[PDB]
RNA sequence: GAUUAACCCAAGUCAAUAGAAGCCGGCGUAAAGAGUGUUUUAGAUCACCCCCUCCCCAAUAAAGCUAAAACUCACCUGAGUUGUAAAAAACUCCAGUUGACACAAAAUAGACUACGAAAGUGGCUUUAACAUAUCUGAACACACAAUAGCUAAGACCCAAACUGGGAUUAGAUACCCCACUAUGCUUAGCCCUAAACCUCAACAGUUAAAUCAACAAAACUGCUCGCCAGAACACUACGAGCCACAGCUUAAAACUCAAAGGACCUGGCGGUGCUUCAUAUCCCUCUAGAGGAGCCUGUUCUGUAAUCGAUAAACCCCGAUCAACCUCACCACCUCUUGCUCAGCCUAUAUACCGCCAUCUUCAGCAAACCCUGAUGAAGGCUACAAAGUAAGCGCAAGUACCCACGUAAAGACGUUAGGUCAAGGUGUAGCCCAUGAGGUGGCAAGAAAUGGGCUACAUUUUCUACCCCAGAAAACUACGAUAGCCCUUAUGAAACUUAAGGGUCGAAGGUGGAUUUAGCAGUAAACUGAGAGUAGAGUGCUUAGUUGAACAGGGCCCUGAAGCGCGUACACACCGCCCGUCACCCUCCUCAAGAGGAGACAAGUCGUAACAUGGUAAGUGUACUGGAAAGUGCACUUGGACGAACC
C-alpha cells in the first residue's frame, strides 16, 4: 500500500506548514480549492463523475471521514459554477473520473442467408431452464415451427400463443416473417417465454431502432432473471419456515 | 418578558416565593419537536350527506349517484391533502424554521449558564 | 454462535497462522486443503482409507516431531506416492531432523506399503498471519 | 427480488409509443429520452398487447385461481363470459324488437358493470377504543373497492349453497343478477351500507 | 474563519506552521500517538483568536499550558488571558487589527531568521 | 475438627467484664431554624455621629352593597333531560327561552409580587388601622395560628366525608355515575394540629479569596437565641398540663441490628412523554393453512420387569440422514474374572470443562493502547459554519458461492440465558473393581386420557378413464373420503400377526372447523412431480431439483415493539425486581386485669397489591368518617411528581 513519506527531518522541523492539523494533504488541498476561488472572485457532467472517498484518500495518502469528503466535493462544485479559467478546470479534471456510460440499446443480430438466399436472423433466449433458439426470416407468411411443430400444436394453452403472438404485435408485424425455434428445458410456459424472448431479440434485426427500443421498453428483450428458489434446511421452502410453537 | 426579580426563593429574597419552576429557567440549546396535530375524522358532512339521502332513498345508489360522488371527491382530496401535508411538514414553509435547523442554530451559539 | 475451526478474538496477543485465522467457509475461497488425493472426487473409491490414513499421518507426524511442526502437514498423493509437505522449526539439531526423516519414511513406506517421501521446511519460528 | 431497484415496470402500450413526435409535451419528451437510459423488467406472461386483453377480467381470473392453476381459472373465466353472452343472445332473440334495443350482449361490458355496482363505497374498520371494538364507517380507496367488489363475488359463486353447480354457470348467473342491480352479492353491499349508516355515530372515532 | 486563509498563508509565507481547523482533541497532549514517538511539538503558539467558535477559550490554550509551551495571545475584552503567557490585549475581530497582527508576528519571525543567518555567517567568517 | 508447619507473647497467654481515651461539630436534602410575634434578668457591637422607598397595590376588624353564574317561581314550546371509554341507575312537578330572583363564591386586572409576625389576604364603598430613633431574646408566660373537628342557635344555591343505589371487577368495603347528610357559610365559645416547608432562624457585613463533598436555591464572616448527637422501638408508654375525654404538648426505657440515612454513577425497567419507523409486519389489510375428522409421528399422563437426553421463545418426524434380532446404553435369568486394551464403566456432576451449537442476531457493536473532563468519585468523552477525542484489532461492511451489480446462501464479534449435550469423542473431580465391568438367551417399547407437527380429505376450480390441457362418463347411503381395519401374496431378512410394497374385502369419521394461532413481499405463498442421505428392508420424516404460479404491498401510531432525545426510579441475578398490611407457632422485652395488649426478632403459609415508573386513581401532611387488610374518600396544604418546555 501507498505508504506516506516521513513528515518531518533531522531537526524535527514538519515540511509542512499544516502538518500539526494532522491531515496536511487535504487541509492544503482545501486551502488550494479555496486560495482558487479568492482568486477567481478577484478577477470578477454526462461523461464524468466526482471521485469517490476511497479514491480521494488513495490521492492524498490520508485518512478521511465522510463528512470531509462533503466538505471536498462542495468546494469543488463551487469551484465549477464559477467563470472558471483553464487552471481552474485543470485542476477540477484531477479529481474528476471518467464513467462508462454503457448503451441500454439492444445489439442487432447480423442478416443472415440461407442457401435460397432468403434472409434471416438467428437469436437465442433463456426463461428459467428452458433454452429456446429462434430463426426469423425477413419475408414469411406467419408460419411458426416449434421443434417442426406448428405453434399451435406445440402450444395448446392460449396463453402461451399471446406470448408468442406478443412481439410481432408490439411492431405490427402478424403474419409477416417465418419463425423456426427449437426449445428445450423448463415448462409450457417456460418454453413459450424463452421462445418469446428469442423470437424478439431475432425480429430486432428486421425493425426500426425506434421500434427496437420500443421493444426493449416493453420488457421484450430483458432475460427474466427471476429463477427458482433453493430450498433452505430448517425451513419448508424457499421461503416458508415450519410452524413456530410459542 | 416577565420579570424574574424576586420571584425565586433565594437567599436575601424577602418574601415568599412567587415561582416555584420544576427545572431551572435556563434556556436549553434545543428546540422541541415539531409536534403532529392529531388527526380528526374528515369528510364526516359528506358522509352524512350521503348517508342520509341513502335512508332517504332506500340505499339506492342510483338515486345518491351526486352526494355519493361529493363524498368520494372529498374522501380523495383529504387523502391527498394528508400526503400534501407531510410533504409540506418535510419543507418547513408555514413555521418560521424547522426544529432541526433551529437545533443547528442553537448548537451554533449555545446557552453559557457557566463561567470559562 | 458458531464454534467450528474458529480461534477467537483476545487482547491482540495471539499470534495466529494463516490455517487458523480462517474459518471453515473459507476453504476454497480463501485457504486451500491440506490433503490432496483423488478418494472424494465424483466416481471414486477407497475414500474412507484415504481419510484413515491422513489422520493417521497427521498424529504420527505430531507424535514423532514434538515441537518442531510449525503448521498442519501437507499431504498429497501421487499415484501410489505419499508426500508429506511438513513446515517444521530451526531448534531441533539437523542430525535428529535428518534422523527422523529416514526414520519416519522407511515406516510408513512398510506401513503403509507405498514410497513415502518427507519433505521438511524450517522456518526460524512460526509463520504469523495476524493477531487474535 | 431478482431484480434491481434501477430496473422499471415495461409499459405494453402500442399508442404509447406510436404517438407522434409533436404531440409530445416538453414533459413527455423529456420521459421518454430518459427511459431509454433505464433498466425494464422482463414482459410478464400474464398481459401482453393484445387488443382483447382486459387487466380487469385478468384479475379476476388470477384471484379465481387455485394453487398456480391458471390454464383452469381462465378456462373457468372464458367459459363464464360465453354463457354470459350466449343468455344475452337467448334473452334478446326471446323478447320483442322495443326490448332487443335494451337488451345488452357485450359480455366485457356486463362483468365491468356488474362489479361496478357490486362496488362499495363506504367500507368498515374495527377500531379499539376503551376495551371494546367499534366498526367504525370509512372511506376506501379505489383499489380496495374493486378488490372488494371481485373478492364478495368469488366468495358467493364458491358458496356451498349452489350444489352441483359449475363455477361458469354460477359466476355468469351472478354477473346477469349484478348488473341488473339484483342478487346476493349486492345484497352484501347494501348490508354493508346499512351497518355503516348505522355505525354513523362512530365516524368521530377514526383518526385519519 | 474570516481569517483562515489569511493566517495560512502568512504561517506558509514565514515559514512557520499553522492550524485554523477544527482542533481534533489530543493534537498536543496525545501528540507521541497521533503523529509519532519522534514528533516534534512547537516551542511557542501564537493565537490570534484565543474563542472557540462556541466563545470559549480555545482548547490549544490549556493543552500547551499543559504540555509547557509558552503561548502568545490576542485577548479581545471577552476573552480569558489567565493561562496566556504573552497576552496582548487587543481587538481580535475586525481585519484590519488581525491584519496589523499577522504583519507584525510575520515581520518579527522573518526579521529573527534573517539575524540568525547573518550572526551564523558572521560567525563561521570569524 | 485432627495433623504438619508457621506467627505473637512468654512463666505466662488472653476468654469475659470494667476502666482509660469523646462539647469549640452541625441544623436545605443525612438528627437538627422549634407554626408565629412580643419580655425581665441578661448578652452583643451591628447603637451615636450618619444618612438614599417616607407613601400607594391582595394585612386586619366592623357596617353596607352586588356584576356574572345558580336555585326557586311564572308564562310559552318539546318529550325527553342528566350521565361517559361504554352503560346502567336517577329525574321526566323534566329540558329550552324570557322575567323576577341570595346570610353562597368573589372571571378578566394578575405577564402585577404587594400587605401581614406567621397562619393567611386578589368584588366594591366607608370607618378604625398596620408596635419599637440599636440588635438578639421566653418550651417558665401572654396573644395569634390554614383546613379538619366539637358545642348552641340560624342560612342553605352549590359542593361534599358517611350512607344508599347503578356500573366495573375474581372480589371493589375504591377509582367511574346518581342522590343526599355531617361539613364548608353567619354568630358565641372551644379544639391549637399541618409537607404550619421558601424543610434554608434574627440582626450586621463580604464577594476578598483557601470558592465549592453531591444534589439543591453560590461560598462565607461577626453576634445571639432555639435545636440536633446511629437506626428502630417512638407523632409510643408512663408522669404532668390543657374547656381538649378515640385528643393535643412535652416525651422515655427495655428487647433487637450493624447498620439506618442523604446525594449521586451506570444499567435495567415504566400500563413513560415527543418524533420517526416496523415491510411478512405491530395494527387494519391479501393468500394458504393449523385448532373440528381419520391416519402417520413426537410429547405429557397412565401402564409395564423394562432405557436416557431435549422439554418457553431457543422442546415436541428433537439426538435418529431412523429401534423386529443387532443397534442398546433398559428389564428378567444364566455365565466370566488381569477381563478386545500396560483393563474397563452409556456411573454422578453440562452448576468443572474442551469439542459442536441454540438465542438475542430479521442486532451493530466489542475492545487493546493512549489523551482529556469530572476539584484526579463511581463515571463520561458529541455538535461538520464542529465544542476532546485518536484509535491498531474483531464484527458489520467489502469481497466470495449459486443465475448479475439483485436476491438467496454463507457470515454474524464481545457477551446474555451456570441455555443444550459427561449418551459423538476426549477429560477434571467423586464413585464400582467377584461388578455400577464383560458376555449369552429371552423380552417391553402399549393406550384411559390430553396435546404438537404433518399426511389425506371433507368434493363440482371436484371423482374415474384416455390424453398430458378442444373428450366421454360420475355426481349423496354402491357419490367424494383410509396411506385405517381384516385376509392373502410379494420384497428384505436366519427369523415379518409385526417393516415395506401390491392385491382383495370394507366404505368409516368427516360436509371447510370455536376461543386462539402459523407462514409468506415474487418465481415467493399455494399445488404437482422427481432424486439423494441413511437400511438387508423400513418414515405420511429430512435434504434437494424442477414444473404451473398468484393476491395485498395502501393507510396508522390507536395495539406490540425498535431507534433518537428526554423524564422517573425505594429495582441491581436488575419488573419474572422490590415491597406493605391483616389472619397461626416459637423467642426476647415492655405496659398491664396471671387473662391479655404493644414492640422487635423468627420467618412461614393465607387474603389482597397499598408504595417504588404518571406503580397503572401521583405521592405525602393535618384532620374527620368508613373498611378484612394494606387502605378509600372529603376539606386545606406540600413537591420530597410531571406537564414534554419558540410558533404549530
Ligand atoms: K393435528
Ligand atoms: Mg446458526
Ligand atoms: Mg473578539
Ligand atoms: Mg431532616
Ligand atoms: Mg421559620
Ligand atoms: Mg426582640
Ligand atoms: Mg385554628
Ligand atoms: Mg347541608
Ligand atoms: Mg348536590
Ligand atoms: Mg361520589
Ligand atoms: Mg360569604
Ligand atoms: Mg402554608
Ligand atoms: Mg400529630
Ligand atoms: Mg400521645
Ligand atoms: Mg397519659
Ligand atoms: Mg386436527
Ligand atoms: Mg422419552
Ligand atoms: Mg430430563
Ligand atoms: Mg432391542
Ligand atoms: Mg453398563
Ligand atoms: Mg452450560
Ligand atoms: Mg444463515
Ligand atoms: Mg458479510
Ligand atoms: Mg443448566
Ligand atoms: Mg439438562
Ligand atoms: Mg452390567
Ligand atoms: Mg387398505
Ligand atoms: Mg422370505
Ligand atoms: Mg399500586
Ligand atoms: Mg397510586
Ligand atoms: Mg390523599
Ligand atoms: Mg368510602
Amino acid at each position: 500500500p501507498r505508504q506516506r513519506a516521513i513528515q518531518w527531518g533531522e531537526d524535527g522541523r514538519p515540511f509542512h506548514y499544516l502538518f500539526y492539523t494532522g491531515k496536511q494533504s487535504y487541509y492544503s488541498l482545501m486551502h488550494d480549492v479555496y486560495g482558487m476561488l479568492l482568486n477567481l472572485e478577484k478577477h470578477q457532467v454526462i461523461g464524468s463523475r466526482w471521485l469517490i472517498k476511497e479514491e480521494l484518500e488513495e490521492m492524498l495518502v490520508e485518512k478521511l471521514s465522510d463528512l470531509d469528503y462533503m466538505q471536498f466535493i462542495r468546494l469543488l462544485e463551487k469551484l465549477l459554477t464559477s467563470q472558471c479559467g483553464a487552471a481552474e478546470e485543470e485542476f477540477v479534471q484531477r479529481f474528476r473520473r471518467s464513467v462508462t456510460l454503457e448503451s441500454k440499446k439492444q445489439l442487432i443480430e447480423p442478416v443472415q442467408y440461407d442457401e435460397q438466399g432468403m434472409a434471416f436472423s438467428k437469436s437465442e433466449g433463456k426463461r428459467k431452464t428452458a433454452k429456446a433458439e429462434a430463426i426469423v426470416y425477413k419475408h414469411g407468411s406467419g408460419r411458426i415451427k416449434v421443434n417442426g411443430i406448428d405453434y399451435q400444436l406445440y402450444f395448446p394453452i392460449t396463453q402461451d400463443r399471446e406470448q408468442l403472438m406478443f412481439p410481432f404485435h408490439f411492431v405490427d408485424r402478424l403474419g409477416k416473417h417465418d419463425v423456426t425455434c427449437t426449445v428445450s428445458g423448463g415448462g409450457r410456459s417456460a418454453q413459450a417465454g424463452a421462445i418469446r424472448l428469442a423470437m424478439a431479440k431475432a425480429l430486432c434485426s428486421f425493425v426500426t431502432e425506434d421500434e427496437v427500443e420500443w421493444m426493449r421498453q416493453a420488457g421484450l428483450l430483458t432475460t427474466d432473471p427471476r429463477v427458482r428458489e433453493r430450498k433452505k434446511p430448517g425451513q419448508e421452502g424457499a421461503r416458508r419456515k415450519f410452524t413456530w410453537k410459542k | 418578558t416577565p420579570s424574574l426579580r424576586g420571584r425565586l426563593a433565594r437567599f436575601g429574597n424577602p418574601r415568599k416565593p412567587v415561582l416555584k419552576p420544576n427545572k431551572p429557567l435556563i434556556l436549553a440549546n434545543r428546540v422541541g419537536e415539531r409536534r403532529r396535530e392529531k388527526g380528526e375524522a374528515t369528510c364526516i358532512t359528506e358522509m352524512s350527506v350521503m348517508m342520509a339521502c341513502w335512508k332517504q332513498n332506500e340505499f339506492r345508489d342510483d338515486a345518491c349517484r351526486k352526494e355519493i360522488q361529493g363524498f368520494l371527491d372529498c374522501a380523495a382530496r383529504a387523502q391527498e391533502a394528508r400526503k400534501m401535508r407531510s410533504i409540506q411538514e418535510t419543507l418547513g414553509e408555514s413555521g418560521s424554521l424547522l426544529p432541526n435547523k433551529l437545533n443547528k442554530l442553537l448548537q451554533r451559539f449555545p446557552n453559557k449558564p457557566y463561567l470559562s | 454462535k458458531n464454534r467450528a475451526a474458529r480461534v477467537r478474538v483476545s487482547k491482540g496477543d495471539k499470534p495466529v497462522t494463516y490455517e487458523e485465522a480462517h474459518a471453515p467457509h473459507y476453504i476454497a475461497h480463501r485457504k486451500g486443503w491440506l490433503s490432496l488425493h483423488t478418494g472424494n472426487l465424483d466416481g471414486e473409491d477407497h475414500a474412507a482409507e484415504r481419510t484413515v490414513e491422513d489422520v493417521f499421518l497427521r498424529k504420527f507426524m505430531w507424535g514423532t516431531f514434538p515441537g518442531c511442526l510449525a503448521d498442519q502437514l501437507v499431504l498429497k498423493r501421487r499415484g501410489n506416492q505419499l508426500e508429506i509437505c511438513a513446515v517444521v522449526l530451526r531448534q531441533l539439531s539437523p542430525h535428529k531432523y535428518y534422523f527422523l526423516v529416514g526414520y519416519s519414511e522407511t515406516l510408513l513406506s512398510y506401513f503403509y506399503k507405498c514410497p513415502v517421501r518427507l519433505h521438511l521446511q524450517t522456518v526460524p519460528s512460526k509463520v504469523v498471519y495476524k493477531y487474535l | 427480488s431478482r431484480y434491481s431497484p434501477e430496473f422499471k415496470d415495461p409499459l405494453i402500450d402500442k399508442e404509447y409509443y406510436r404517438k407522434p413526435v409533436e404531440e409530445l409535451t416538453e414533459e413527455e419528451k423529456y420521459v421518454r429520452e430518459l427511459k431509454k437510459t433505464q433498466l425494464i423488467k422482463a414482459a410478464p406472461a400474464g398481459k401482453t398487447s393484445s387488443v382483447f386483453e382486459d387487466p380487469v377480467i385478468s384479475k379476476f381470473t388470477n384471484m379465481m385461481m387455485i394453487g398456480g392453476n391458471k390454464v383452469l381459472a381462465r378456462s373457468l373465466m372464458i367459459q363464464t363470459l360465453e354463457a354470459v353472452k350466449r343468455k344475452q343472445f337467448e334473452k334478446y332473440h326471446a323478447a320483442s324488437a322495443e326490448e332487443q334495443a335494451t337488451i345488452e350482449r357485450n359480455p366485457y361490458t356486463i362483468f365491468h358493470q356488474a362489479l361496478k355496482n357490486c362496488e362499495p363505497m363506504i367500507g368498515l374498520v374495527p377500531i379499539l377504543k376503551g376495551g371494546r371494538f367499534y366498526q367504525v364507517p370509512v372511506p376506501l380507496p379505489d383499489r380496495r373497492r374493486r378488490f372488494l367488489a371481485m373478492k364478495w363475488m368469488i366468495t358467493e359463486c364458491r358458496d356451498k349453497k349452489h350444489q352441483r353447480t359449475l363455477m361458469p354457470e354460477k359466476l355468469s348467473h351472478k354477473l346477469l343478477e349484478a348488473f341488473h342491480n339484483q342478487g346476493p352479492v349486492i345484497k352484501r353491499k347494501h348490508d354493508l351500507h346499512k351497518m355503516a349508516e348505522a355505525n354513523r355515530a362512530l365516524a368521530h372515532y377514526r383518526w385519519w | 474563519r474570516q481569517f483562515s486563509y489569511l493566517i495560512e498563508n502568512m504561517a506558509r509565507d514565514c515559514g512557520e506552521y499553522a492550524h485554523t481547523r477544527y482542533f481534533r482533541g489530543g493534537m498536543l497532549t496525545n501528540a507521541r500517538l497521533l503523529f509519532g514517538p519522534t514528533v516534534r511539538l512547537p516551542d511557542l503558539i501564537i493565537f490570534l483568536h484565543t474563542l472557540n467558535n462556541i466563545f470559549e477559550p480555545h482548547v490549544a490554550v490549556r493543552d500547551a499550558a499543559k504540555m509547557n509551551i509558552p503561548t502568545v495571545g490576542i485577548v479581545d475584552t471577552n476573552c480569558n488571558p489567565c493561562l496566556i503567557t504573552y497576552p496582548v490585549p487587543g481587538n481580535d475581530d475586525s481585519p484590519l487589527a488581525v491584519h496589523l497582527y499577522c504583519r507584525l508576528f510575520q515581520t518579527a519571525i522573518t526579521r529573527a531568521k534573517e539575524k540568525r543567518q547573518q550572526v551564523e555567517a558572521l560567525y563561521r567568517l570569524q
